[PDB]
């Protein structure tokens, strides 16, 4: 028996490895697959098939067998352990005899039970078992640590080494001592060390004290563990109460009576995208029926089933533009400059559609209107205890490079920003310059919002020329704000009240013949950025080629806005969009007609 | 911003040059450095030994400063200087050519059509003045304003947004 232990290695030893053999996969398969194996073996084949390491167990297997080794490794885990490496390490061997065996495995336990959560801890359960969790708040930079030195001489180059124990080292006269020709020379860097790392957890699932902050730990880290999960997560803890003193003064050598407590590191709880061609079948599927257009248009919201007209144009953005690249000559950087924007009273759902849209387009901002100024959408310039030090730092928008940004709200900005937007919508780039740094970084993406009025309602004989706040020709410089107003009808009331209370009421989704697909609905979103390079034979050209002179009389109107030739940039835009669903490689002719639509839908709403 | 990931804050690292290497890297430019990370010679409260609680750091010893870099006019042949004009072979053509003023200005405008009257003059902005030789009677200059106004989106703005990309120095 080792000095403060009741145990022994090698019974556990036997019991585990007895356990692992008397396994069925007996957790799901006697409490709870066609494997009548050890899942053990089987794992082993997974490891050595792959020869990817790092296995994981659940202590819910070992209920199987006696429940007293659950016990006697809850009291004593951190002296236990290593013997079940050894039965891996006999189980490779059993598995197959030239394996990689050298490579080492760990051994990932979990769940006993929530003790009740992090609150509510005592003295007792001091070296044992525990698994609570909350939230992640930090992640912070890794660590060196020593183990051992490296060291040196003059004559006959003494190049030597010695590790460390825990806390306590040897040197003689010399190192690798015979006769003593010097005194001790001490180097620290061709060494070897190892990794770790801090990293605060709140409380926040509801096991919270009403009217209480969280009270937060902290977790240390290990080599293949560190940083082994991105923060803003909620994760699982498994680890032993794990303590140290405190150093009184600092000026002394006294200590302070308070040891504290922190968890070890055992366990956890949390390119990239391309397709099978097995997708592909579904998903040209979808595209070979003109009722996609309709069909996603449909399909983007949960059941709201009014105002469909504008999300046709929204799966233009979905479907986020088209790619002209620019590596021919140089020349105008004319992007697929894709901009439209909703706007009018704020009953109808902006806010809450676009914190939905929040939870559909990847890359999800979502400040607005009087949310945060110009410097701050850029340059969040400002001090970091970190480094300690000054630094030129971050902005919001060239996070979101190709992305969106819902925006709410919009008059409410100051004038200072909103000659920021018209950088960046008109020439589509960022130049920065401060007391630091000059910077010429890139920044681009398409731009929604949600501008309203300074009303609750647009005035009529008041066209948006003048109502909301901005000039008198670059209100209509976006690309068309498709207006929006509450249903002025009392009929469309009941419809709506009754089919989204039953919505509630019944509490589960229906897959009528607009058939929405879980997840494969999101590939022909997400492949079709890709693969496709929409161009122009002969089609979407000659129509307002040949009516420009009705189209271009525009020479009339007092104090008006109207038809410009800058349109057709952004139709060719639209119209190529348009060609990249349902695929057509080469240009939609089809498109022209809805573009029209798409246009004159809202651009004689000022006719007067 | 090559490697531009989500989540996490811009970690910051700790980075050193050499001598040769000082004063010609500057504020804004992305680089190509060596990787010698290096042992660095409070919270770490882990375990004390002797016969220290390090932070990490980081130098490097190569830099290719690139993405900010024009350098200025040096058919190889002979010259003034080694390559400022050893183009002769050619720039005797495009010195001594009589329709050249046209030439000249249909040579940066093909993407464009209007006026032909500032594709003749705008070549002012980026020509020369005087630079003579005088006394310290005072400061004599060289360049000069111009002006344009416009009805709406005649391409007012596309005439410069491409010059800046045009010539050096003038962003
Ligand atoms: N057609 C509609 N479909 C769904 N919700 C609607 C509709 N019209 C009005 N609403 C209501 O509007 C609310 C969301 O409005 P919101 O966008 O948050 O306003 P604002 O953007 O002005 O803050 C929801 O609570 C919803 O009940
Ligand atoms: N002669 C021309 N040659 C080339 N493009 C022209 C000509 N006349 C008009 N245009 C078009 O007019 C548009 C003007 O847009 P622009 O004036 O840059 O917008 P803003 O006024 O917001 O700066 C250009 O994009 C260009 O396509």
């Amino acid at each position: 028996v080792v000095w403060g232990t009741n145990v022994v290695v090698s019974q556990c030893k036997s019991k585990f490895k007895s356990f692992i053999m008397r396994f069925i996969d007996p957790s799901a398969e006697q409490d709870e697959i066609d494997v009548n194996q050890p899942l053990y073996l089987q794992k082993l084949e997974e490891i050595h098939t792959l020869e990817e390491p790092y296995l994981n167990l659940n202590c819910a297997h070992l209920k199987t067998f006696d429940q007293d080794l659950y016990r006697q490794l809850i009291c004593y885990p951190q002296e236990v352990i290593p013997g079940f490496d050894m039965a891996i390490n006999e189980m490779f061997f059993e598995r197959y005899p030239a394996a990689l065996l050298e490579h080492q495995i760990q051994v990932r336990p979990f769940n006993a039970d929530k003790t009740r959560n992090m609150r509510s801890l005592n003295p007792e359960d001091m070296d044992q078992l525990i698994s609570i969790s909350g939230m992640v708040i930090r992640s912070s930079n890794v660590i060196p640590e020593m183990r051992e030195a490296f060291f040196s001489c003059n004559i006959c180059s003494f190049s030597t080494t010695v590790e460390v124990d825990r806390g306590r080292i040897n040197q003689p006269t010399l190192c690798t001592n015979c006769n003593t020709n010097h005194c001790f020379r001490l180097i620290h860097n061709r060494s070897e060390f190892t990794d770790k790392q801090l990293v605060k957890l709140q409380e926040s699932p509801d096991d919270m004290a009403a009217g209480q902050t969280p009270h937060n730990v902290l977790l240390y880290a290990h080599n293949d563990l560190v940083d082994k999960v991105q923060p803003g997560d909620r994760v699982t803890v498994t680890g032993i109460y794990r303590a140290t003193p405190l150093k009184t003064g600092g000026l002394s050598s006294s200590v302070k009576s308070v040891y504290k407590t922190h968890v070890d590191v055992v366990h956890f709880r949390k390119k990239d995208h391309i397709f099978p061609p097995e997708r592909v079948e579904l998903l040209q599927l979808l595209a070979k029926k003109p009722d996609i257009y309709d069909r996603l248009a449909r399909a983007i919201a949960p059941s709201i089933y009014e105002n469909d007209d504008i999300k046709k144009g929204i799966l233009l953005q979905l479907f986020g533009g088209t790619k002209k690249k620019h590596a021919t000559l140089g020349r105008q950087n004319f992007r697929s400059e894709i901009h439209l924007l909703l706007c009018g009273d704020p009953g109808t759902s902006k806010s809450q559609m676009l914190q939905y849209v929040f939870n559909l387009v990847p890359r999800s901002q979502y400040t607005s209107g009087r949310g945060s100024s110009a410097v701050g959408l850029t340059a969040y310039v400002t001090k970091d205890p970190e480094t300690r030090q000054l630094v030129l730092q971050t902005g919001a928008l060239v996070l979101a490079d190709n992305g969106v940004c819902c925006i709410d709200e919009f008059d409410k900005m100051n004038d200072s920003t909103r000659s920021v937007l018209h950088e960046v919508m008109e020439q589509q780039t960022l130049s920065i310059a401060k007391a630091g740094i000059i910077c010429q970084l890139n920044a681009r993406t398409s731009i929604l919002a949600a501008a309203n009025p300074a009303e609750s309602q647009w005035n009529k004989r008041k066209n948006i020329i003048d109502n909301v706040q901005l000039p008198h020709t670059l209100l209509s410089r976006f690309d068309l704000i498709f207006l929006v107003l509450d249903p002025q009808d009392e009929i469309f009331d009941k419809r709506l009240a009754s089919h989204l209370v039953s919505l509630y009421y019944v509490t589960r989704h229906e897959e009528e013949d607009t058939m929405f697909d879980m997840s494969v609905l999101r590939d022909y979103i997400a492949y079709a950025r890709e693969h496709l390079s929409p161009t122009l034979s002969d089609e979407a050209q000659q129509r307002l080629i040949q009516a420009y002179v009705d189209m271009r009389k525009v020479g009339a109107g007092r104090g008006q806005i109207s038809a410009y030739p800058r349109q057709l940039e952004s139709l060719i835009r639209l119209s190529e969009a348009h060609a990249k669903v349902r695929l057509s490689n080469q240009v939609e002719l089809l498109d022209v007609e809805e573009a029209w639509r798409l246009h004159r839908e809202a651009l004689k709403q000022s006719a007067t | 911003q090559a490697e531009l990931p989500r989540g996490c804050i811009p970690r910051a690292v700790e980075i050193i040059l050499r001598s040769e290497l000082v004063e010609t890297v500057q504020a804004g430019d992305r680089y190509d450095f060596t990787g010698t990370l290096i042992v660095v010679p409070l919270a770490g409260v882990g375990t004390r030994a002797e016969n220290l609680n390090y932070r990490m750091a980081f130098l490097a010893c190569s830099v290719q400063a690139t993405t900010a870099r024009f350098g200025g006019t040096d058919t190889a042949e002979d010259m003034k200087k080694q390559m400022t004009d050893a183009e002769w072979h050619k720039i005797y053509e495009m010195s001594k050519d009589r329709n050249l003023y046209q030439n000249l200005i249909s040579s940066l405008f093909p993407s464009i059509y209007g006026n032909d009257e500032v594709k003749r003059g705008i070549l002012l902005q980026q020509f020369g003045g005087v630079a003579k030789t005088t006394t310290e009677k005072t400061s004599l200059r060289g360049d000069i304003n111009v002006c344009i106004v416009g009805d709406p989106s005649t391409a007012k703005s596309q005439f410069l947004k491409q010059v800046s990309d045009f010539s050096p120095r003038a962003i």
